[PDB]
């Protein structure tokens, strides 16, 4: 069951880069009224706000992470929070963890002997649905501080999170296993 | 028009949809961490079985009885383990306390758009409760459909 | 004017009769699934689980009761019924004492009077365990003797 | 005149001292039907071992766990101790939560004869559990000692 | 205005210290009264209990966190220790959950924002024990591959 | 003994099959003030209602389940509890499955060497007693949809609940022996 | 062992007795204001309210169980607990069954042969505690049916019951003991 | 090893007492506003209190802990509680303990034959432990009797707590190795 595993490891790994990936880039992440000129429906995701419908449907203007005047430096939570979200770290540290952990699987591929690369995926995929978890946390957070709703990008998020800890464990698991083979293997010729 | 009595669902209204959401992705994160920490190192193995007993359906049962405030047969031994589940327990307490403060209030709740609670109130739980019986019975029975049929085949 | 049963006063008769019904089938359902398979039984006989008829009416009624229990479901249908009957105690419980606290804010000490039903319910309890050991105790002695003749 | 905070013991303020002393005895009598259910018959023995672990000093125990809603490491197992044991249940179900219904309110109450809780609310609750440590503490040491002058007199 | 570690706001600062401290006063003193006397070692050597310091920090978290625990104390002092520990545990927890109503009650559903501390708290303790899983993992390893030479 | 636990299991079961259908087809469900033309004190089932005094009493109508009534802001959700209840879905569909488990215990007779017969009984049982729980729970909540009292047609479904709980479980330990006695037997 | 054993037995036995035999007698009950005419301090207990001080010091009036007018029977809960209130049936029943228990290691100690004396004597002490828990219950609960306190008969009646408990506990452990030994014996001479 | 974990305790009681010596002799125990003569911002510790700003800066007046107040009504346990903290006498006693625990290590450095003495110190340190938060909690709860905040003098105390609790923990484990010692040679 060595290759159904890999493969479905593989196959879940690139669907959930490729998930967390898009919903970076697209702007289908809240549906919220709002302008795009510098009250419509817009569509806004974590760059930039587009409005649709109207007389402006189509134009898109980016996301003003610092809104209303006078710049108020009173309270440090909520500059570290509003830098967090816009900068956007926790998305693209999962973007990234996901893809270190596709890499580790390929290598791992090659290698076939070095048992720790797989342990090395799975701790990057959990990490990078940590990650995940935590960026959803701070953009509903951000977006709190008119009925909305979430598009597609947010879900595409969520379920990049889901199969990334699927993955991690199917990994966890195929270091466990090779771990006893080998552990069986060394008790047989022994 | 007529006052609106709370939804089938009422019981999910002292919470906002994405502290519920959140709490999944949290129990689901919880319950791989707990895993992994439980079972990745060679050196708690001794064909070969596990020093502790915390599987991944272990760690979601685990996780599952610490945030119903029940408990199971099994308690992580390891410090890694006993890390994630003092915090696990610590996000229960607090999500928990948050949740049941006025869940009474937030079932008889008449919308415009001291009484006893009746049933009506409360139909939703037991309708997901009779639900999920059912749910069980029709588990056990494919599964031991499935057995027989393999056990016959086995024999022949 | 409140009885001596007023703390069954924040949830209506329909609910107890209910939950009554709900915990016997849940208890019913839960050794049903533990128990029915000639899978889960190894070679009298020795079950896999612990969860006959009279166990799991004290696996459920500890669930309920906020006590837990020393044994705990290990299947995936027996788990099925415990985590819904675990979702179950913990939405009525909170409503109870929610609807409590409601119901005691209509700082004033609670009276004997208001719980004098629950100790009255705690003495009978205890009396019929006393009677149903002692029951116990003289039919094995019956037994015994006959046995000895 | 000056307005009086709540007493050192005020935690004790949500119920009545009737209640209280109610409690305490019907806590006794349960631990003492407990007991008497569980060892009396002979035909739970095997010198000779018991079948179940309830003697007098574990049904207290169990009893009081089932009280503060902690729970031990037994339980019963026979008809009639599990009758005890469910109608103790519902006892404490019923009591415990008359009790913390409205606990801060009780503890922070000024008398004259929203706000955070101070430690001033709480300081009986801490002077309890430290003069407990410390009874703990005498009851070990003194049991050390008679333990070695036993020891020393049977070898000398 | 609220912060993210409103959930904290129902106790005061100093109560939240000196439940520290008094945790980790009950789980030295359970250990001590546990393990101290040679008496109650047995025959390397065996303990006849199994509350050390880290089994008995262990049980103060879970008794305070109302989750339960797999060992019990069985000797006079344990039990002292932990009776005087669950009851200050349920006089805390309740004077909590009760001023945590108050507060709440000053029907609002719950925001994330009021709860976003808290699973940041979940996540930092998550990361942490991977982390010190992974460093243990290290450390037998290195150990293996020294053992080798 | 298995005669006597067979004879218990077929007594319970006619039993909670007899109290079953006679709560369907009986009016005493509830007692409540109301009218039984087109306010006096009246009893009422689950299909039809009739008034006990006054010159009215003796008359009986079909109970109205969909009031004519002003109907905007009508959710699906009481037009779903309401066309449940009045279908009575599960107290018939519980009298369905109590007949089916009978027939099963029945048929087991004329096969004994089958031995699923008697597992399916009990899954007859235990549904009928699920079904029973969820028809009392859409009987009295669309009853909520200020005095009143249950009749013995409730407590008779009540009964019946009880009873096929408690002859699904004998049903189940009489499949647990069976197969008990065929391991015993192929071992040895 | 035995010989302590009995004697405590014995002893407690004796002792309960006695305090619930005193308590149900005396009339030092409650502390209330009262009359004792057919409002002064007057001290009750279950039969009889008896002034203290004041001009009609040492006056005692049987107790009223059926106050105000009317005779209301509306409810028949508060006539059943009238009604149990003034037969003190509970306290009485606790003498009974303590006398029962002294009665029945009185017999023991002349048997010294049948050993379901011993355990129908700890029977009849738990069952004297229990009915003396029930009947405090019911005279507080009346009483509730001005501050006031708690006299030595009322005291005396809970000690009882302490004493009651700690007898039955220990006749049990005699019970346990005596089926050990035969057991012992029954082994050794098999 | 146990000639580091004798450093480690000696350090450790060392490193404590220091600590609890110098909470108590300081007067950084508190931040809030009030008056060093006979209102600005002060510092003040367990007997002493002094202005840190204006003209009145550096000058100490003793705390009143008894201050001329009305006084009727004055319950016993306010007097038993203002009494305790005048007198500071749980933070002395843990700071004697500490002191009993640091002496009973070094006689026992001085007699190894002797096992005794280092549970002894163990009880010294868990004592001196609790001592330390008994008197915590009788001055916060006296400070009661409104911006404020603590100095590094409370912070050195709680330090002080949390390091007698690890030493004691170490020499209780020492014991306990030292008696497991024995008895492996005992037995063989
Ligand atoms: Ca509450
Ligand atoms: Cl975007
Ligand atoms: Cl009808
Ligand atoms: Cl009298
Ligand atoms: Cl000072």
């Amino acid at each position: 069951d060595r290759g159904v595993q890999m493969l479905l490891t593989t196959v879940g790994a690139f669907a959930a880069f490729s998930l967390m990936t898009i919903a970076v880039g697209t702007d289908y992440w809240l549906y919220s009224r709002g302008v795009c000129k510098t009250e419509v429906m817009t569509h806004s995701g974590l760059w930039r706000t587009c409005c649709l419908e109207g007389n402006f449907k189509g134009l898109c203007k980016q996301i003003d992470h610092f809104p209303e005047d006078a710049d108020y430096e009173a309270d440090t939570a909520e500059y570290f929070l509003r830098a967090v979200r816009a900068s956007s770290i926790f998305p693209i540290l999962s973007v990234i963890l996901l893809f270190m952990g596709g890499l580790c699987i390929a290598a791992s591929e090659f290698y076939k002997t070095r048992h720790n690369i797989i342990l090395s995926a799975g701790i990057f995929f959990v990490s990078a649905g940590l990650s995940n978890i935590i960026g959803i946390i701070v953009y509903i957070s951000a977006n709190a501080g008119n009925s909305y709703s979430y598009g597609w990008s947010f879900y595409f998020g969520a379920l990049s999170f889901i199969i990334a800890e699927m993955v991690g464990v199917l990994a966890v698991h195929m270091f466990i296993d090779r771990h006893k083979q080998l552990r069986a293997t060394a008790r047989a010729t022994d | 028009p007529q006052k609106s009595k709370p939804g089938v669902f009422s019981f999910l209204d002292p919470l906002a949809y994405e502290i519920w959401m959140c709490i999944v992705f949290a129990y689901i994160g919880v319950s791989v961490v707990l895993f992994l920490v439980s079972r990745f190192s060679p050196y708690e193995w001794h064909s070969s079985e596990s020093t502790n007993e915390f599987g991944i359906f272990n760690s979601l049962w685990f996780s599952l009885g610490a945030f119903m405030q029940q408990g199971c047969d099994i308690s992580p031994r390891s410090l890694s383990g006993r890390i994630v589940g003092g915090v696990w327990w610590f996000f229960t307490l607090i999500i928990i306390s948050s949740y049941t403060a006025n869940l009474a209030a937030f079932l008889t709740v008449e919308r415009m758009v001291t009484s006893a609670l009746s049933l009506s109130n409360v139909a939703g739980v037991f309708y997901i409760l009779v639900g999920g019986l059912g749910l069980a019975m029709l588990v056990a029975l494919i599964e031991f459909c499935y057995k027989s049929r393999a056990e016959a085949k086995r024999m022949k």
